[PDB]
């Protein structure tokens, strides 16, 4: 099918520009690929712009999409802004089809676009370990300090598997508990490149 | 590295004449092992929002919609399907195509609907 | 004949096209050299992509074109878009969609290339 050449764009403020790979692996296909971004409440937003955002990909190739910031300066300067990127392949058929039965199929990719302000307090390298935890009856609180979104995932408390989540920064996000599960809790993360890093011991607040 | 892929027989799945069912091939990899999930989106008829609505032009059948399972269950729309580690090893996403009835009188006719399959990455 | 369903957001694209009307940011090479990255509009003409470029008589000068040795130039408007591949002849124009990039190439008989 169709896939994108990253899992996540980090955006660094002041940049003209921010590209993402596109590429159809199918050589006898073609495709019209419509593309999209949502601000964190996934809702269509305009202050990032994604371009071309209506094209069609014919057999094996790739086409590079450029993201532009159309913030006008206005988002927070201290934290990283969450939106989202969205490409979606549109398959084509032969119109003989359109006397059939038939049902298709439009995949989807959607990526994290990270705006990054220049100039932040902790490097990005420092901040996976800041992550603090405060812990309820059937809750668990995870605390990020920093100015970077953390994407939480293996995380364990106990023998327990919890839900991931995604920590905004200088923020909170809360996942259910069991009310069984150990009090030792474990967590890896996604870094800036996509990988997931050696698991942390989880430190209370 | 970057995203997955999914490869299909085909995106356009030419279904059986109604009634009938047929598994759609279809199977996702990545080349980076990592946890998957997708979930379907559409326009969809019944208040379970999953059968997903006919939309032919020409001589379309009325009172039935596409409907897809996976391992025998119903896939509503926007309800995320978890496929656990997806690594270089094709993984299949496991999905059915099945008609169901919308409720209203059922007329001679054909079908042609389309859905979205939608791949978050954390 | 190939089709695509409009609920899924197109005779263009279906019959071949790669991109439609629109504004795109372009990187712009002239006779393969790169000269800038801006967007430029492309409008619905005569080409085998269905769509040309809108550069202005203003634009195409500071990029090296000599405006003084094409034909007719001087009678557009500042603002008009240059027919370039007709007024100048044999200049050429291709946008390679997947880079966005803007190919533009010029014989040197119009070239801004005079001994200084």
């Amino acid at each position: 099918g169709v896939a994108l050449g990253a899992t996540r764009v980090i955006y660094p403020a002041g940049q003209k520009q921010e590209q993402l790979a596109v590429t159809n692996n199918d050589e006898n296909s073609t495709y019209l690929i419509q593309s999209w971004v949502e601000n964190a409440d996934g809702v269509k937003d305009g202050r990032f712009i994604v371009t071309p955002p209506l094209f069609a990909m014919k057999g094996k190739k790739e086409n590079t999409l450029r993201i532009l910031d159309a913030t006008n300066n206005q988002l927070p300067q201290d934290r990283e802004s969450l939106f989202w990127m969205n490409v979606k392949a549109i398959p084509s058929m032969d119109k003989s089809k359109l006397t059939e039965n038939t049902l298709q199929l439009a995949i989807i990719s959607r990526i994290k676009l990270y705006y990054r302000p220049a100039k932040l307090a902790l490097p990005p390298d420092q901040a996976a370990e800041k992550l603090r935890f405060r812990r309820s009856a059937n809750s668990l609180t995870l605390i990020n300090p920093t100015p970077y979104y953390l994407t939480v995932t293996e995380l364990n408390a106990g023998t327990r598997v919890l839900e991931n989540a995604l920590v905004p920064p200088m923020g909170e996000s809360t996942v259910k508990l069991p009310s069984d599960a150990g009090s030792n809790i474990t967590y890896r993360t996604i870094n800036d490149y996509g990988a997931l890093t050696p698991k942390m011991t989880g430190v209370m607040e | 590295t970057g995203g997955c892929d999914v490869s299909a027989r085909d995106v356009t799945v030419t279904l059986p004449d109604y009634p009938g069912s047929v598994p759609i091939p279809l199977t996702v990899y990545c080349a980076k092992s990592q946890n998957l999930g997708y979930y379907l989106s559409g326009t969809t008829a019944d208040a379970g929002n999953s059968i997903f609505t006919n939309t032919a032009s020409f001589s379309p059948a009325q009172g039935v919609g596409v409907q897809l399972t996976r391992n025998g269950t119903i896939i509503p729309a926007n309800n995320t399907v978890s496929l656990g580690a997806v690594g270089t090893s094709a993984v299949s996403l496991g999905l059915t195509a099945n008609y169901a009835r919308t409720g209203g009188q059922v007329t001679a006719g054909n079908v042609q609907s389309i859905i979205g399959v939608t791949f978050v990455y954390q | 004949d190939l089709y695509f369903n409009p609920r899924f957001l197109l005779s263009r694209f279906e019959n071949g096209q790669e991109l439609p009307p629109g504004t795109y940011r372009v990187d712009i090479y002239l006779n393969n050299g790169y000269m800038a990255t801006r967007d430029v509009t492309f409008n619905t003409g005569d080409s085998e992509q269905g769509i040309v470029p809108c550069l202005t008589r203003a634009q195409l000068a500071s990029m090296g074109l000599n405006t003084a040795s094409v034909a007719g130039m001087n009678l557009l408007a500042d603002d008009a878009c240059v027919p370039l591949t007709t007024m100048v002849q044999d200049a050429t124009a291709h946008l390679d969609v997947g880079q966005q990039r803007l190919n533009l190439t010029i014989p040197q008989a119009f070239m801004s290339n005079r001994a200084r």
